[PDB]
RNA sequence: GACGAGCUGAACGCGAAUAUCUCUUUCGCCUUUUACUAAAGAGAUCCGCGAGUUUUGCUCACGCAGUCGCAUCUUUUUGUGGGGCU
RNA sequence: CCGAACG
């Protein structure tokens, strides 16, 4: 009955993870898409697989406070979690160990993204207004910037050389990290026209185009490229919105560039088609403020995570 | 002593009269004391011109040896070593609607 | 005991076997190990003497001096010894 | 903007993340047992 | 506890030469000499009686067949001489 | 190559203390039922109890620190050297 | 051994 073209390999096109004890912040598919990383208000990594059971096999502890940020690191057995108790965390994944554990920030450690292509770093923004470089094998963060507003939101670029940090100060920049070896460093690129802060940023799968969720409850596609117009303001999206609960909503764009996926705090799971600039999937079914949206690295694939304990984990239909 | 990183690991031996022990190491002695599994005797003998040094050095098996410290002059690495569920579910559900 | 090493109370469960024993002379001692000492010096039984020329004596008895001997060749059978096992990785 | 507001803006995001996930706020928080009258 | 192994316990990382009793030459880094004089070398080459060179990753050496060393001449030898007079 | 008292949580487990109940039977009180007796069994409950990190509440406390990446006479690290024959 | 209720 109904045979509408199952896409997944999911036994449904619509699963909710649950077992979490707190909001979930930030979720990340690894990058072979068999597995998941969920990072909740509780503290706590919940590793889940993909298909055949959805059996989240292993739960990692070790942060004291919310693990607000979770990536996968580029191979997919070396996990990146970012907490409120102000230290960011390495793990292996299959083995339930921590590996590196480095605390060098002042406050809660909102941000982070591990860089995709070159070495294992990843960048981390926190409320310190500073977004600090981390390199893997030095236990010395590598680079260290100041901002004057806590750093709500922080992504390493494609290329690896600049990083994108947008917070309370109505601006979001993009920094030179070779250009800076000093303590002082003054900003590259000032993208501006959200109308307040900024809390979720993406870079595209090609790299030129970088995507800003904003409390101006607006999505911004902004174009990285050198060589922009002086606007380098590309795509406005509406739909989504931003309450009073100022959670770390994000930004994902699917594995194709094809559609962009917010989080929202209306419990809705929004899902633009990144040309028209218009809705194509509005999935309710959520408690709580939608907190970051992954879509599957193979398949269209889109998962959510939500400020109500639970994750819903299926496959788009048209 | 750092020969305990060096227990497991294929070596090679220097007697003084110049005999060669390959083998692999098992335990060692204060006394510069070794032993040598699956240990084998190279002899030189002398490079008669025409064949290559490196084909006819006479191959004794000697077995499982142990070595005594007092004619043991060098040694060296010939080789490698030979040779929580948790509390999660997922559970099919509708997503709600309100109308 | 404490202070000694491993390979010498190898020599010693050794005992009650038939060995080989190489000396910084050359010559080969094959001959059951009655038993040895601390410093080397041991006594075989059944001995299978191999001179420097390939001589193949019998001797009823020997007591070899350590300091005089260059190795012994001892069954992969007492390789097994708790030692082996225990320093073992696995 | 200009530190006119973005220093009040900046000041409750701080103060908000702040309480949000303070000690008393967090999650294995138990509440101290009952002293005696 | 004599004075010079005393000091050749101190040649790590020491980039030297030595002279074996019957007369082979080996240029490699001390990474360890014992109370027994026995020294584990690092970025080795040993050169036999009258042979071609050959390099080891490695090499170990018995502190008795050793005919001597070769430290060098960029030694601070009043560094490393102080302390030896000093029982620990 | 290295550090706890008190409470509530742990989730696993019954030194010497033992009471009650239920059931299936027999026995004895014996008019009946409760309430009982004493045997056989099968089942519960109570009152308590031990260790793992969870920390809440110290009112204790710390880091050139106790530990770091066997030391010259016949038996061991002060070797018996030198030559030369197939 | 040993006492209370009810009928
Ligand atoms: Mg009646
Ligand atoms: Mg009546």
């Amino acid at each position: 009955k109904e045979g509408i073209t199952r896409t997944s390999n999911l036994s449904a096109p619509i699963i909710q993870l649950s077992g979490h004890a707190g909001e979930v912040f930030s979720m990340r598919f690894s990058p072979d898409g068999q597995c998941i990383a969920s990072g909740s208000f509780d503290k706590t990594i919940f590793l889940w697989r993909t298909y055949d059971e959805n059996e989240n096999y292993n739960v990692i502890a070790g942060h004291r406070n919310a693990v607000l940020e979770v990536h996968w690191f580029t191979d997919g057995e070396a996990l990146l979690s970012c907490s409120a108790d102000k230290t960011a965390r390495c793990w292996d994944a299959e083995t339930g160990a921590p590996i590196k554990k480095m605390g060098e920030h002042t406050a809660v450690v909102n941000s982070c993204c591990p860089l995709r292509r070159g070495a294992k770093v990843f960048v981390t923004g926190a409320d310190d207004s500073t977004v600090k470089v981390w390199d893997m094998r030095v236990k010395k963060s590598v680079h260290t910037l100041r901002s004057e507003f806590p750093v709500c939101a922080v992504a390493f670029a494609d290329a690896g050389d600049q990083v994108y940090s947008g917070g309370v100060d109505n601006a979001i920049k993009v920094w030179d990290l070779r250009r800076g070896g000093g303590a002082d460093v003054e900003p590259s690129m000032l993208l501006k026209g959200h109308s307040d802060s900024v809390t979720g940023l993406r870079v595209s799968p090609d790299g030129g185009h970088l995507l800003s969720n904003a409390m101006d409850n607006t999505l911004r596609e902004w174009d990285v490229r050198p060589y922009a117009p002086p606007n380098r303001c590309t795509k406005v999206f509406t739909g989504h919105m931003h309450n009073f609960e100022k959670n770390l909503l994000r930004c994902d764009y699917a594995a194709d560039g094809s559609k962009v996926a917010c989080g929202s705090a209306d419990r809705m799971v929004y899902i633009w088609d990144t040309s028209t600039r218009k809705l194509l999937y509005k999935l309710p079914g959520h408690s709580g403020s939608v907190n970051e949206v992954v879509f599957h690295s193979k398949e269209p694939i889109v998962a959510s995570a939500s400020s109500d304990k639970t994750i819903f984990l299926g496959e788009l239909t048209q | 002593s750092k020969l305990l990183q060096y227990i497991n690991f294929r070596m090679r031996v220097t007697l003084v009269d110049s005999r060669q022990i390959v083998g692999r190491f098992m335990a060692f002695d204060r006394h510069m004391n070794l032993v040598l599994g699956d240990s084998e005797e190279f002899r030189r003998l002398p490079p008669k011109k025409g064949k290559s040094e490196e084909e006819r050095e006479e191959r004794r098996v000697l077995g499982l040896v142990l070595l005594r410290g007092e004619e043991i002059v060098s040694l060296t690495i010939e080789g490698p070593p030979p040779n929580p569920g948790g509390p999660g579910i997922g559970r099919a559900v509708g997503r709600g609607m309100p109308a | 005991a404490k202070g000694i090493g491993i390979p010498v109370k190898l020599l010693h469960e050794a005992e009650g076997h038939v060995v080989t024993v190489e000396l910084k002379s050359g010559e080969m001692y094959r001959g059951e190990l009655c038993d040895a000492e601390d410093n080397m010096n041991c006594q075989l039984k059944d001995v299978t003497a191999t001179g420097r020329d390939g001589r193949v004596t019998q001797l009823a008895h020997l007591f070899i001096r350590g300091s005089r001997v260059r190795f012994f060749i001892i069954p992969d059978m007492l390789k097994n010894a708790p030692m082996f096992k225990r320093i073992d990785p696995k | 903007l200009q530190q006119k507001l973005l220093e009040e803006k900046a000041k409750k995001w701080a103060q908000l993340n702040a309480k949000r996930y303070g000690d008393k706020r967090k999650f294995g928080f138990v509440e101290a047992p009952k002293e005696d009258m | 506890m004599v004075k010079l192994v005393r000091f050749l316990m101190k040649l790590a990382n020491e980039t030297v030469q030595i002279e074996l009793k019957n007369g082979t030459v080996i240029q490699g880094t001390i990474a360890g000499v014992d109370i027994a004089m026995n020294t584990h070398l690092k970025a080795v080459k040993l050169t036999a009686r009258g042979k071609n060179p050959v390099s080891m990753d490695h090499l170990s050496v018995r502190g008795n067949n050793i005919r001597y060393y070769i430290l060098p001449d960029s030694l601070n030898l009043d560094t490393l001489l102080v302390d030896i007079d000093k029982p620990k």
